[PDB]
């Protein structure tokens, strides 16, 4: 258990000082773990999220979320952790925001003061 | 001839459709400072032809095999993106100039440099012999090319690893 | 015909012509000569300009020898080191093309005088002077592999 | 048994994918094995949201 | 096998690109005629369900043209932007326009229409 918190702190560390940040992030893991410790069934919490699925459409996906928790019976504390954390018109509206987020990301640099967006001039 | 007019035709020469006409895209007046930059920019569109002819000539005959398809159908996912860039560049023409294009299209002057030279090294290779001639492009070291070709290999070598998980056969 | 153009206005013709030579494309008046590149400016030009033009060009001539180092030392028959040296030597060329774009967009508003130009490119006159010295010292004595990794350890 | 604990771990990725949790495959096996120890999951929801917070201040 | 006519007086920078979009229409005018004909009973119980399952895609091709016109009103649809949007349709309506021309070439009905779908993203 003293190591399973050390391997967890490695995965969430984004790859590239990577030798002292792990030492400081292990503090944020412990500084936050003991705040809750200082201070209801399991399957019901899924259904309350299954309901909110069906309301906004996408019925079969909600009929799948219940299909797996029924076979996961034949571990309960694991799913209790997960719950804590026009088809064409959307296509033409995606490939149009790209051309709005591609000509903007590069015109904001092409027209500015000489040497702002350039990293070599910042040396 | 205004500079804006050149920016209008160049956005087509990037595709094959021709002032700029068709091996260099000889342009035919204007000042020498303009013709020179057009020449290099127009030539990038010519490359796009050599990579388009292969994925069109070999998408015709049905005797290219099963590997020669996953290759000819992996030169298209690396072309839709080149069609997304041409989308963005056209929306701003309504401002960008010649000297502004050079930085915009400095990177797709390389991907259209490896692909247009990857389809000539493997011309008559079909079957596994093609998946062995797009692997002889990984011993390059260049971190930008070795991470592009090492992806086309991961698609071309999928049919080969489909027979294996299931070598010349005799009817 | 610059002889029939005033002093304060013909300067606006050189700066937008000189703003292209730094990219590699030839120019209108300040042309390039066939092949360490040599340039030709003008028989009839103000002497108060030609002495300053020759102070800006050493970033172009030092650039026409880097872009030719990339397009050649990328050939496989040069090892797995002379490749990644040419790739990491390309990202700086990209950032040098952005620095010429932001000048033309700043040239449209006329805020770019010739005297103001000589100060803007100074970060580029120092960097493209370093790479134009490695690309001429790696090809002098044919290096590939470790002997191209030693030179980068002896050489802001 | 390792075949069973692989399937039960493979199904659990999907319900964390459609619930739009940022947990990838590696951080999941870390958190599953750590929850398997017996730590209370109400606290782990805070360390991941803070590790991801201090990670953003770097970029 | 449809032929089209564009314009005597048009910009050459357009006609060369128009001829790049039409091959999805000509490949469509030969699928919709395959549905309205191979649906006749005198063609077996296979050339029917082949024409039905070949109709749902035509429905999804009509939605892709609707979402373009609604996106055309805001002017966000330039000609260059069009050539990229229909690419999923230029590949699908190129497959079906090849089966619908290879099932009718040699008259097939029954099993010989189920073999061709086993030899032919």
């Amino acid at each position: 258990i003293t190591q399973l918190f050390d391997d967890l702190c490695e995965a969430l560390l984004p790859a590239a000082n990577r030798k002292r940040a792990k030492r400081s992030l292990k503090k944020v893991a412990y500084n936050a773990l003991f705040t809750n410790l200082f201070q209801l069934p399991a399957r019901n919490k899924i259904l309350m999220l299954s309901f909110d699925l069906r309301v906004g459409g996408l019925g079969p996906k909600a009929d799948r979320l219940e299909e797996l928790v029924e076979e996961l019976e034949a571990v309960g504390s694991v799913l209790d952790l997960l719950v804590q954390l026009m088809d064409v018109q959307s296509l033409i509206s995606r490939e149009e925001c790209l051309c709005h987020s591609m000509i903007q990301e590069t015109l904001q640099v092409m027209e500015a003061a000489p040497g702002t967006g350039l990293p070599t001039v910042g040396l | 001839i205004t500079e804006a007019a050149l920016v209008r035709d160049i956005l087509y020469v990037f595709q094959g459709i021709d002032n700029i006409k068709m091996n260099c895209y000889k342009v035919e007046n204007l000042s020498r400072s303009l013709r020179d930059t057009a020449v290099r920019l127009s030539e990038l569109g010519w490359l796009h032809n050599k990579i388009r002819r292969y994925t069109d000539q070999r998408s015709l005959d049905r005797s290219f095999g099963l590997v020669g398809q996953s290759f000819c159908a992996a030169l298209h996912q690396e072309l839709r993106e080149y069609y997304r860039l041409l989308s963005v560049l056209h929306s701003q023409l309504q401002s960008l100039t010649l000297r502004r294009l050079l930085v915009w299209t400095y990177d797709p002057k390389i991907r259209l440099k490896t692909l247009a030279a990857l389809v000539d090294h493997c011309q008559g290779r079909k079957g596994g012999e093609l998946a062995s001639a797009v692997h002889a492009y990984t011993k390059t070291g260049d971190p930008y090319m070795r991470s592009l070709v090492q992806h086309i290999l991961s698609l071309v070598s999928h049919p080969v690893l489909s027979f294996l998980y299931r070598v010349a056969s005799d009817p | 015909l610059p002889g029939t153009l005033p002093l304060a206005s013909q300067e606006s013709a050189v700066v937008e012509d000189l703003l292209y030579v730094l990219v590699g494309v030839d120019g209108r008046y300040v042309s390039a000569q066939p092949l360490s590149r040599t340039f030709l400016v003008d028989p009839n030009l103000d002497l108060s300009i030609r002495e300053l033009v020759h102070r800006i060009l050493p970033v172009a001539a030092s650039y026409s020898a880097v872009t030719r180092f990339i397009e050649e030392k990328s050939s496989f028959e040069y090892g797995q080191v002379n490749h990644a040296l040419a790739a990491a030597m390309r990202t700086l060329v990209k950032e040098h093309l952005i620095l010429v774009s932001q000048l033309e967009q700043l040239h449209r508003q006329g805020l770019l005088s010739l005297q103001k130009l000589w100060f803007y490119i100074q970060p580029a006159m120092r960097t493209m002077d370093i790479l134009a010295s490695l690309a001429t010292s790696v090809d002098k004595g044919e290096c590939l592999g470790g002997s191209t990794l030693s030179l980068l350890h002896d050489r802001q | 048994n390792l075949n069973a604990v692989r399937e039960t771990m493979d199904v659990l990725l999907e319900i964390s994918r459609i619930l739009n949790t940022g947990l990838d495959m590696e951080t999941l096996s870390i958190c599953v094995r750590l929850c398997e120890q017996g730590i209370n999951p109400e606290a782990l929801s805070s360390v991941i949201k803070e590790l991801r917070k201090a990670t953003e201040a770097l970029k």
